[PDB]
């Protein structure tokens, strides 16, 4: 039903933002085609531009928060295929060589990024074992939605929002999307993220 | 300062500091000053 | 100490306007409209401006006759157009019907008509001074001080040859006044605006010296 | 930073310039770690 | 000592700003020369640009507040002259004719404006009777400072901050500034204003 | 107000002199010119010649005492500038090289001595940090006087008065003296010292 990451709720350890910064932020919808592979957002990065959250995170010096993130998918009963959603702390991507990953890959922004090599998760680690992180399944016949709550996990009490990314959210289609002719080609995948117990310091 | 010289004998330090300002002019002088403090992230102010 | 009250100082009825229907002459129009204006005279304008805000009920009386100061029986209509309603275009216009517009029918023979207008403002009080733009000309104007237009008419098939002179009186009742304001030294230039002339008049008259009847 | 809010005001027969001196110190919560040569 | 305008303290009747919007705002210093005549700020206008107060007042639809305003003057004991400070609600300036006042005169901004005709207060009303408004004196021999608290006074419960000015603050030198040679020519006049019980509505 | 050096009052640990040796001794007045730099007395030396104290200290073999020392300054309200007064135990002066300091420098007598290099305190140590010793400020606008009580501090219980100096008193003008024309050029600086709980042994 609902996944608590590592068994804990987020909590306070500064100025504490209220309802203005704690609302739901609905990101633009991704389309999952039969040919599609993967996405990863890697926030706090994703909300640094948008809204009041982005205003606080840029002009305050130190940062702490935790996130509720809801992934949900609109498909008919004639569409099939499965997704895997995971939240991986300190998710450090890599370069594949014929060498540093480019900033557009490391900090993809509010629109996320595509996997080149989902099988290695672009980290050189198997996707088979990505189930060791907090995860949920979306099987289009069983369910349309997945929800994960991530508490703040870092070595330091606070850290900077712009330099350091605490974790990343990966949505991968292990079983491809198949549909008979006449059906809608793209199946939309939308992402809604509400920060919880967020604190800012050093305005 | 003495706090600055005995920080050079250690690798790390942390805490709060204070700064005191004395005006040495004549008893007859009058005016105002504005004393500002900018946090570690921000660049200094351009204007008053 | 009762004559120094704010409620006694505004007490009496006074002439707030003079208007004429004039269908006799080159003007055959045969009706008139009169937007209600409290400050139309500078004597009452200066007493009102002693206060920034005030709230009152008004009482109107219409003293009407002919150019002879003769009053033969002939039928007039005194309508009332509340703020936000259209005015009549002509004698036969449909706005002279329109049941919402209150009207009074009285002969010239009868004693003066009299009727009572409530407090019409959307604000809790009338603002005689407004610093701001309601949305150059627009500076300092209150659209919400409008009380309505009246518009007298003689009830006539066509074109009588008589001009009817009518005098309007107003009382201020139940008056309440807020933060006080000094009284104007300079003469007024134009109706709505505070503007004053370039040549300043002194407040107190001159004497030969500071020493000195 | 220190800014002039107003001009420096004096009566006649008085010097027009002056000085300011700053004094640095640490608070009670200040701490030190891992001694090193200077 | 301290003037309560019309005997009342400001009070609430929306979002209520806290300490960020309720701090002291020190405006740039005016210099009062022996030849100088008058100043008027006419706020809420003055703080619509500056700081957090200006951020709220622009993007909210309706506005309410009240102000503490502290006027203070730096002079030696060899300077003389007197000032009059007044807070006049609904202070509507006028044009002098050889005709509408210009927007730079009606809404002077954070730097205030100079009186052409202080004797009529540029309203056509005598300065002699400006003592009917809440007022305070500054006599350079007696005192350097004046303080006035103004509650919110309007006909409506709330109104717009940008269009309508609730009152204005006038600082006038009835008795001119005289000083013997060698003394500082200009005497600074500085203005500090703290809003009290401010409410905003309709973001 | 009054500085107790290192938090203690002087006290006995011999013949004990009474009121004859415990009175105030006013040294000749120093004049502080706009060009002046520094003074240091370095007593017990200063009183070895003068009065009854000097009689006891010369002909007794061993010595102990503690001192109250009052520094005070006569200036008008049109003079400015600041002094720093400090009492430094075991104040050992040095030579500046193009090498031993001369006896007139080490034991200056009742008239004190001038600093060549006040910035290094003629010890090669910064004047900035001389505030680590018991000290007081004289700011001509705030106050005219400074007072410091020094208990007896030495490694030995008693010692000789003629050979060994226990501490020294330094008066330095960190901010120079400025005055407009017509004012008195020199500002007098006078020094009054009363010994406390003084003991002598071995007549």
């Amino acid at each position: 039903n609902i996944v608590l990451s590592y068994g804990e709720w987020p909590e306070y350890c500064p100025t504490r933002p209220d309802v203005s910064v704690n609302r739901f932020y609905t990101l633009s919808t991704k389309s999952w085609k039969t040919e599609s592979t993967g996405w990863y957002w890697k926030f706090p990065d994703v909300l640094n531009d948008t809204g009041v959250f982005g205003q606080n995170a840029q002009f305050h010096y130190l940062y702490r928060s935790g996130f509720c993130m809801h992934v949900q998918c609109n498909a008919s009963k004639f569409h099939q295929g499965a997704l895997l959603v995971a939240a991986i702390p300190e998710f450090v991507i890599a370069a594949s060589s014929p060498l540093y990953p480019d900033f557009a890959h490391t900090n993809p922004g509010k629109d996320g990024q595509e996997f080149r090599d989902p099988y290695v998760l672009d980290a050189g680690i198997p996707l088979s074992q990505a189930l060791v992180f907090p995860h949920q399944w979306i099987n289009l016949r069983t369910n349309n939605c997945a929800t994960i709550i991530m508490p703040y996990v870092n070595a330091l009490p606070f850290d900077s929002a712009l330099n350091h990314s605490n974790f990343g959210l990966v949505v991968i289609p292990i079983s491809p999307l198949k549909y008979c002719n006449g059906a809608t080609t793209e199946v939309p995948v939308t992402l809604t993220i509400a920060p919880l117990n967020s604190e800012f310091s050093g305005l | 300062t003495m706090v600055g010289q005995i920080c050079r004998y250690y690798t790390q330090w942390s805490g709060s500091l204070k700064v005191t300002f004395m005006f040495t002019g004549s008893f007859m002088a009058t005016g105002k000053m504005l004393i500002a403090y900018t946090p570690p992230g921000s660049a200094q102010p351009a204007t008053r | 100490v009762n004559e120094a009250s704010v409620e006694h100082f505004y007490s009496r009825a006074g002439l707030v306007g003079v208007v004429e229907v004039k269908d006799s002459g080159t003007s055959l129009d045969g009706y008139t409209v009169w937007p209600i204006d409290v400050m139309g005279f500078v004597q009452q304008r200066r007493k009102l401006e002693l206060s920034t805000y005030m709230r009152f009920d008004a009482e109107f009386t219409f003293v009407s006759n002919l150019s002879n100061s003769t009053t033969p029986g002939m039928l007039l209509q005194y309508m009332y157009v509340p703020p936000g309603a259209p005015k009549p275009d002509g004698r036969k216009s449909y706005q002279w019907q329109t049941a919402t517009n209150p009207s009074v029918f009285a002969k010239l023979s009868d004693p003066p008509p009299q009727v009572s207008v409530p407090f019409m403002s959307p604000a809790t009080a009338y603002q005689w001074f407004y610093d701001g733009y309601p949305t150059n000309l627009q500076y300092g104007q209150c659209p919400n001080n409008m009380m309505g237009h009246f518009a007298i008419r003689t009830v006539s098939e066509s074109t009588t040859g008589k001009n009817v002179h009518v005098r309007v009186y107003m009382r201020i009742k139940h008056v309440r006044a807020w933060v006080p304001r000094p009284l104007r030294s300079q003469a007024y230039m134009v109706k709505n605006y505070p503007t004053y002339s370039q040549t300043i008049t002194n407040t107190a008259t001159d004497r030969a010296s500071i020493t000195t009847t | 930073t220190i800014w002039y809010q107003t001009n420096f005001v004096v009566p006649p027969d008085t010097p027009t310039e002056a000085n300011i001196i700053a004094l640095g110190a640490a608070q009670k919560n200040f701490t030190l770690k891992l001694c090193k040569d200077t």
